[PDB]
RNA sequence: AGAAGCUAUUAAAAUCACC
RNA sequence: AUGUGAUUUUAAUAGCUUCU
């Protein structure tokens, strides 16, 4: 009964991150000390020619980016614990996420450390031009 | 294959999930999955009202991170923490309506003796969050499980059975240790039942204190030691251990019931966690006491041992000088340490096994009543801390009375108990049938020290030439009170002295 | 077209633990 | 209208290789 979701390569990182008082810090510490990133992320076959935005309802991917499904990059959605966002609503789940392709082998570790520029909707420092 | 039972979606909806709001690639439906890379079909919209019971079954805590302690431990690090063993067994209920495929925890039980029923509660993955909430459940089928039929009509929500696990653990392990070693038999459903009340994290220290931080508080994001955890709900770093990976083949009640005939009533949680701790005390301590593993000093460890050494030094010399035994045997004395060196008896060391030295030619012999009932007839045999079923008619026995409960005397296998004081002694059950050839010992103090020159004390128990006269000297009154303090603190600690039939306290008087 | 061997996909049964 | 698994078997379905 049921349709399996995980692979045994991600179990050792899912279990350890399932128990944590702070889910963001524990993934970074797993990544630093001999840790393989979370595999099996959801990836979108976009036209890969589109205007860049971090979070969109339809995948808008620039040529230097890869658009992932926003439920497989939010670590808190991904371990089934409660989001630390106020109103307890995930921002990323439901919308299509975007991750720069130089660091898109590990999406979850991109969405934990980086942030979205409020005035132009781009990833701050990764093409955000707010000088 | 390369699949795992972890986070296995247990809904009965035929369709899958949208490309977004799906946790992994294997959970997306077939309509979107093309060459391992999902496509956004703009025609099919996403679900906005749906509930899927995620199955938290199959956790594997084999991680290795630098600052984070490991949950599972090796059995040379669980014998060093034996004051912090709390058995754990969880009886589950299956989800029957609108979700099938996971065993939600129903009944938690500990070695303390406290059953905590919980409502069936699972991780329902809503559109916007993971809604930890009540799911519908049925108790297991069969006449093997019929005492879980009423329990699903009672229980508490998981925000009161998270605080009655940290109000019970904190009252049990307040004085034993500063960590907790959850002795589990399964290694599966227990871990599944530890998603609910355990949060591992980096090694922390108690707020406004100094002890290890073992209790988390989700309301106020702080940590506590076992003394200050009033109202704190999440257990911080526990340690666990799996007994089935020690080479056991078979059921629990067919491996406990070969060693113990006191526990019973299996498949109740408090009687699965009692058998699980009973068997794990057996598999580590009943073989022989291990003299290499020292233990911390909880309290009164220095005074009790020195008082025992004082009274054992006293009673042997009194019985030897009073009855003039030609030879004195010894049993169970691991080293060769002469208790009374200024004696005339020949100390034949009939040890149980040779322990790390043959410099004194300690003999090897095991004792049983029906075997050696007529082997030792000469003299007296000092069974200090021996564990034989029955003692012969000439002995000086000191047996630990295993019915007294204290912070020293942890409960143990077959009604006998584990007396962990600077070493671990697994003393067997204290039965009266062992002492049918012996009697109790009166209280008395005897010394050959000459009297030197305050409340006057008149007691016929003290055996000195000063108290035989009218005036009791001050060079013996403090001796008598110190000896009385040592004797009463020892008897309160739980030992029990026994002596042979012909012990006469008046034979000591004519020696003067 | 079949056979033989190896790895995998699904289904049924057996044994074992947990419930 | 099927409780978790693990290990064996036994059937079929895919490949990969060899032979006839
Ligand atoms: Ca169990
Ligand atoms: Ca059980
Ligand atoms: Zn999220
Ligand atoms: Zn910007
Ligand atoms: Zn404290
Ligand atoms: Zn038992
Ligand atoms: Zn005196």
């Amino acid at each position: 009964a049921g349709n399996a979701t995980e692979v045994p390569a991600n179990s050792t990182v899912l279990s350890f991150c399932a128990f944590a008082v702070d889910a963001a810090k524990a993934y970074k510490d797993y990544l630093a000390s001999g840790g393989q990133p979370i595999t099996n992320c959801v990836k979108m076959l976009c036209t890969h020619t589109g205007t860049g935005q971090a979070i969109t309802v339809t995948p808008e991917a620039n040529m230097d980016q890869e658009s992932f499904g926003g439920a497989s990059c939010c670590l808190y959605c991904r371990c089934h614990i409660d989001h630390p966002n106020p109103k307890g609503f995930c921002d990323l789940k439901g919308k299509y996420v975007q991750i720069p392709t130089t660091c898109a082998n590990d999406p979850v570790g991109f969405t934990l450390k980086n942030t979205v520029c409020t005035v132009c909707g781009m990833w701050k420092g990764y093409g955000c031009s707010c000088d | 294959e390369n699949v795992t039972g972890l986070f296995k979606d247990c809904s009965k909806v035929i369709t899958g999930l949208h490309p977004t709001q799906a946790p992994t690639h294997l959970s997306v439906d077939t309509k979107f999955k093309t060459e391992g890379l999902c496509v956004d079909i703009p025609g099919i919209p996403k679900d906005m009202t749906y509930r899927r019971l995620i199955s938290m079954m199959g956790f594997k805590m084999n991680y290795q991170v630098n600052g984070y302690p490991n949950m599972f431990i090796t059995r040379e690090e669980a014998i060093r923490h034996v004051r912090a063993w709390i058995g754990f067994d969880v009886e589950g209920c299956h989800a029957t309506r609108e979700a099938v495929g996971t065993n939600l925890p129903l009944q938690l039980g500990f070695s303390t003796g406290v059953n905590l029923v919980a409502v069936p509660t699972g991780y329902v993955d809503t559109p916007n969050n993971t809604d930890f909430s009540r799911v519908s459940a049925k108790p297991p089928p069969g006449d093997q499980f019929k005492h879980l039929i009423p329990l699903m009509y009672k229980g508490l929500p998981w925000n009161v059975v998270r605080i009655k696990i940290v109000q019970m653990l904190s009252d049990t392990l307040k004085n034993l240790s500063d960590r907790v070693v959850f002795v589990l038999w399964a290694h599966g459903f227990e871990l599944t039942s530890m998603k609910y009340f355990v949060k591992i994290g980096p090694e922390r220290t108690c707020c406004l204190c100094d002890r290890r931080a073992t209790c988390f508080s989700t309301a106020s994001d702080t940590y506590a030691c076992w003394h200050h955890s009033i109202g704190f709900d999440y257990v911080y770093n526990p340690f666990m251990i799996d007994v089935q990976q020690w080479g056991f083949t078979g059921n629990l009640q067919s491996n406990h019931d070969l060693y113990c005939q006191v526990h019973g009533n299996a498949h109740v949680a408090s009687c699965d966690a009692i058998m699980t701790r009973c068997l794990a005390v057996h598999e580590c301590f009943v073989k022989r006491v291990d003299w290499t593993i020292e233990y911390p000093i909880i309290g009164d460890e220095l005074k009790i041992n020195a008082a025992c050494r004082k009274v054992q030094h006293m009673v042997v010399k009194a019985a030897l000088l009073a009855d003039k035994f030609p030879v004195l045997h010894d049993i169970g004395n691991p080293k060769a340490i002469k208790c009374v060196p200024q004696a005339d008896v020949e100390w034949k060391f009939y040890d149980a096994q040779p322990c790390s030295d043959k410099a004194y030619k300690i003999e090897e012999l095991f004792y049983s009543y029906a075997t050696h009932s007529d082997k030792f007839t000469d003299g007296v045999c000092l069974f200090w801390n021996c564990n034989v079923d029955r003692y012969p008619a000439n002995s000086i026995v000191c047996r630990f009375d295993t019915r007294v409960l204290s912070n020293l005397n942890l409960p143990g296998c077959d009604g006998g108990s584990l007396y962990v004081n600077k070493h671990a002694f697994h003393t067997p059950a204290f039965d009266k049938s062992a002492f049918v050839n012996l009697k109790q010992l009166p209280f008395f103090y005897y010394s050959d020290s000459p009297c030197e020159s305050y409340v006057p004390l008149k007691s016929a128990t003290c055996i000195t030439r000063c108290n035989l006269g009218g005036a009791v000297c001050r060079h013996h009154a403090n001796e008598y009170r110190l000896y009385l303090d040592a004797y009463n603190m020892m008897i309160s600690a739980g030992f029990s002295l026994w002596v042979y039939k012909q012990f006469d306290t008046y034979n000591l008087w004519n020696t003067f």
